[PDB]
């Protein structure tokens, strides 16, 4: 029997996954610049590889930044500090290939303009999405996936599971049922967890620990039953992880960073980018809008699209899809959005306080669904 | 944290959902259960399994139980069936723990010949549905003298599917103006909101905590009298649609002998105690059915 | 009015990120020619005067990476320092670790174009193709390789499907030389590029044109913006439509299910629409650890199918075998034709096996 | 081309072990040799510049 049921799955990766190392390093570099120069123009790409971190991209800033220190301190905090773990901050190669921002981009975007008039730093499309299925207005699949990795990191850093290393991958498969445009998560179907580990600890001590200390502490019992499949350390000997024998890049976990397959994505990455890059600021803005609509009671689920042209301040297009979860028309919801939001980057930066150096926080465990971020605090709407 | 516990059976169904909602929010510690599709919000409980019913009631220590039946009326052929009985067990174990059981029953226990009907009036069901609802009252009342019986007419509410209410099933036939549709203009009925019935269930239960004299039969119903045909026209009027494709059949249906013509319930006893809520049908059905508008349904997909 | 806008973008061959995708798949192609069973996971990074290869390779092939990268950059059009990049003089760095010898995928199809793709991205892709073509002709000799495009289309919802009405907005940014002036570029982009790509019935007096909106675009390619493999995955796929699980395509060989099953899911989706069973469809394939066949397949036909989801699933099960091994055999995925996929989108063009609709039997 | 060549930078701080052995906490005149080593000087009267 089936009705209108389906499976959906989302992954998250821990801080030590090579791609997410790059994301966090790029955001550490951005924060370092914003501490001294709030108007810094940053486009930092990081590359992680056996024994190597390379910084490539472009930065115009008044800050004096010691790239060797910021990169190595980041790798330190992530937990790579010895050969035994496959990577050491003290002894890794750090190359830097950073130049100024193209003057052609500067003149065309932000030079000699009032803040509210600065153009989009690029063309692009960005999506925002919210769903009433969790308190945090996010898909349960991605939320559980993130929180599992966060738990592993927690239990690693407070010594309670000292055999854990920084690299990890989780996949949460939830069984869903459609409900008049909304989606009801019914049960957790499958949970996969691969995590990098000590030489000493035996396989089934880890597996016991992943179930009893990680999953039990994270996933409400209401979603777990006797049929739920657990794939804990499925391959077995995952002692080799992180950059060693692997190659990661900034912006190769954009789906993990956002909605875990749900809603939509326009393909712009977040990390290493100041507010003038609308891939970040407009995506943050669009999440804010989507969450505001659902928390404001105007719909149970929603997807928002916005687009920009480089050097132009106002969005080229804005669109709302409520999946038929609102009594009001999508056009009416658009009218409400137009009245309550100003989606130019020069304004978004004020409303969301995006010159603050708090970006490294966002580089793991997802950019959405968390308490402290301005874009997760819904706006009271007037209509 | 609230200390006032309640157990709603048939919490998965239209009525149960509304009841569990009305309680939970207003400082009750509301738990719901159901046979199928209960998880994750409610407990998986087969009322016909006495061991299951025993354990959940033993472990929960409810101060009140509201016994609803899931329901999905095609019924409204009007023949069979039920093997319950399980209202007996529920009544048994409600007493063992000392919980006030409210038994939801129907106006189909009556003849529908001399309306209105009082709580005192002699029942006379023309069908097997009416029969078992009447048996349940007997089976409950004689297994628990501290229990109550709330009789209610046809139901509607914020359904998850059109088929969950015999009022809401009509909505597609209303919407599709290009096809003519026949509907009963013979049987007299009183559509009643489960949200209203839920409020009544909370008010009645909250009285029994003060006054132990609350027991026996009670009647609630919406005040607006409507046929199946008049309801359909009221639905079109709410959503501002044409109803001329709707044709009334004043002749009784194929099994008109099994259907009570007008089983109007007299709600005077319950009106006296300050118990009662009546959402107007034109406002109630609008809030109920808007998600099932053709244009909304087209949009209700997983992905854009 | 039931009307909505939707936007998609695409980029040119000279876009830093697309440079990297093409080189990554050029490395793959070269390996597959000598060794059909080569395991490749090759990332490319690009910046002023630099191409860096990084990744894992288990292959028997001996590849001249110098020649591979340099010929790719040549083909793309970067052949002088005046253009910001030059195949003859750039730095090629190799850091590949070579040795000697699960997932959720989405496929999507819509009947709004012949190629069975969203109009927004099809046009975006074709505008870049046109620029490349007119650059190579000599018709517009001031053009340079790096370019971006973005198309916003006004749609009308029609019983599950989406009906293009008009083009709302068009963006074109293309790197150029230092002689040509701004009015000449804008006239050309409008008259020689757009009007040769977009059907006239979609263009009108209200269509907005942001052409060379930055005002100057001389500095381009890896000099103006660092490039990385796998940073254009929405451009590679459905331009904001359908759905995406996370995996990049380029630099990965066919044994990665992220690539080859995404191709297969597309194949199914297109076959359903071209077979008249749907006007629009999204196909979900869940794979699971320790099973060859998909663990579960869902089919969202947006109400555009007369047949139910279960009926469509049954049709899918007897015409398709979605076990990785069979997919690479059926679609011929061991062959070295991955470089042509690395620009202008992986879906839409008939030349690919997964874009050849299977005649369905049910 | 200076405008378009790759430039890569891999510069770190001087070793703290070297710094303490050589120049930290000393008057400039008592600075130690930065390393061991041998060095020659040479001159010849065959040209005016020696
Ligand atoms: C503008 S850049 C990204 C932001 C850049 N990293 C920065 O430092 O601001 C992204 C893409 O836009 C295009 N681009 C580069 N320079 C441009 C210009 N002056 N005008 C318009 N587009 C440009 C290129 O295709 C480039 O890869
Ligand atoms: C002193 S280093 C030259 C580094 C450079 N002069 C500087 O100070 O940045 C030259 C050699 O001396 C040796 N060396 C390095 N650290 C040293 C230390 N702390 N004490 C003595 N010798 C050292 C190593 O063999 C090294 O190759
Ligand atoms: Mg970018
Ligand atoms: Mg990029």
């Amino acid at each position: 029997i089936e009705e209108g049921t389906f499976l959906f799955t989302s992954e998250s990766v821990g801080e030590g996954h090579p791609d997410k190392i790059c994301d966090q390093i790029s955001d550490a570099v951005l924060d370092a610049h914003l501490q001294q120069d709030p108007d810094a123009k940053v486009a930092c790409e990081t590359v992680a590889k056996t024994g190597m971190i390379l910084l490539a991209g472009e930065i115009t800033s008044r800050a004096a930044v010691d790239y060797q220190k910021v990169v190595r301190e980041a790798v330190k905090h992530i937990g790579y500090d010895d050969s035994s773990k496959g990577f050491d901050y003290k002894t890794c190669n750090v190359l830097v290939a950073l130049e100024q921002q193209s003057p052609d981009i500067a003149q065309g975007v932000h030079l000699d303009r009032n803040e509210e008039d600065i153009g989009a730093g690029d063309q692009g499309l960005m999506f925002g999405y919210a769903t009433d299925e969790t308190e945090e207005c996010m898909p349960l699949t991605i939320v559980l996936a993130h929180k599992l990795n966060a738990k592993l990191a927690e239990l690693r850093r407070n010594g309670t599971l000292p055999w854990l290393r920084p690299d990890s991958k989780t996949q949460v498969t939830v069984q869903y049922m459609q409900d008049r445009g909304a989606v009801l998560p019914i049960r957790v179907h499958t949970i996969v967890i691969s995590v990098q580990h000590d030489e000493e600890v035996c396989l089934d001590e880890m597996r016991d620990a992943l179930k009893e200390k990680v999953i039990k502490a994270v996933v409400p019992a209401k979603y777990l039953d006797e049929d739920t499949i657990y794939h804990l350390q499925p391959s077995g000997r995952f002692v080799i992880g992180g950059p060693q024998g692997d190659a990661g890049l900034t912006g190769r976990k954009i789906i993990v960073d956002t909605y875990g397959g749900w809603g939509a994505h326009g393909g712009g990455a977040f990390s290493g980018k100041d507010y003038t890059k609308v891939d970040r600021s407009a995506a943050y803005a669009a999440r804010w809008v989507a969450k505001s609509l659902v928390k404001g009671g105007l719909c149970r689920r929603v997807l928002v699209q916005v687009s920009y042209a480089i050097g132009v301040s106002h969005p080229l297009s804005i669109s709302i899809f409520h999946y038929g979860t609102s009594q009001k028309s999508e056009r009416e919801l658009l009218e409400i959005v137009k009245k309550n939001f100003d989606l130019r980057p020069g304004v978004i930066v004020r409303d969301l306080d995006l010159k603050k150096p708090i970006y490294q926080r966002t580089a793991a465990y997802g950019h959405f669904g968390r308490d402290s971020f301005p874009w997760e605090v819904p706006k009271k709407l007037k209509y | 944290i609230p200390n006032r516990r309640v157990l709603v059976t048939g919490a998965t169904g239209l009525l149960g959902r509304a009841v569990h909602k009305e309680f939970q929010q207003n400082n009750w510690h509301a738990v719901g259960c159901g046979f199928r599709r209960a998880r994750p919000k409610f407990e998986q409980v087969n009322l016909l399994d006495s061991n299951a019913v025993h354990h959940i009631i033993h472990d929960f220590q409810p101060h009140v139980i509201v016994h609803c039946a899931a329901e999905r009326r095609p019924d409204v052929d009007a023949a069979s069936q039920l093997n319950v009985d399980a209202s007996g067990n529920l009544a048994k174990e409600a007493a063992a723990v000392g919980a006030f059981l409210i038994y939801i029953s129907s106006d189909y226990v009556f003849d529908g010949t001399n309306p209105p009907y009082r709580e005192e009036d002699i029942p006379a069901p023309l069908n097997l549905y009416g029969k078992t609802k009447l048996d349940g009252e007997k089976a409950v009342l004689e297994n628990n003298l501290g229990a109550a019986v709330l009789r209610i007419p046809i139901l509607y509410g914020e359904v998850e599917k059109l088929e969950e209410s015999a009022v809401t099933v009509m909505f597609d036939k209303v919407q599709f103006s290009n096809k003519s549709a026949n509907m009963d203009h013979w049987q007299q009925r009183f559509p009643t909101h489960v949200k209203d019935v839920a409020t009544v269930c909370r008010q009645l239960a909250e009285k029994r905590m003060l006054d132990p004299s609350i027991k026996g039969t009670f009647h609630w119903s919406g005040n607006e009298q409507m046929t199946k045909y008049e309801m359909a026209c009221a639905i079109a009027d709410a959503f501002n649609l044409p109803s001329s494709h709707l044709r009334p059949i004043t002749d009784s249906p194929v099994l008109g002998a099994q259907r009570p013509r007008n089983a109007q319930l007299d709600c005077s006893k319950l009106e006296t105690l300050g118990i009662g809520q009546r959402t107007p049908f034109r406002i109630g059905i609008k809030e109920s059915l808007w998600p099932f508008l053709i244009d909304k349904r087209w949009r209700q997909t997983v992905f854009h």
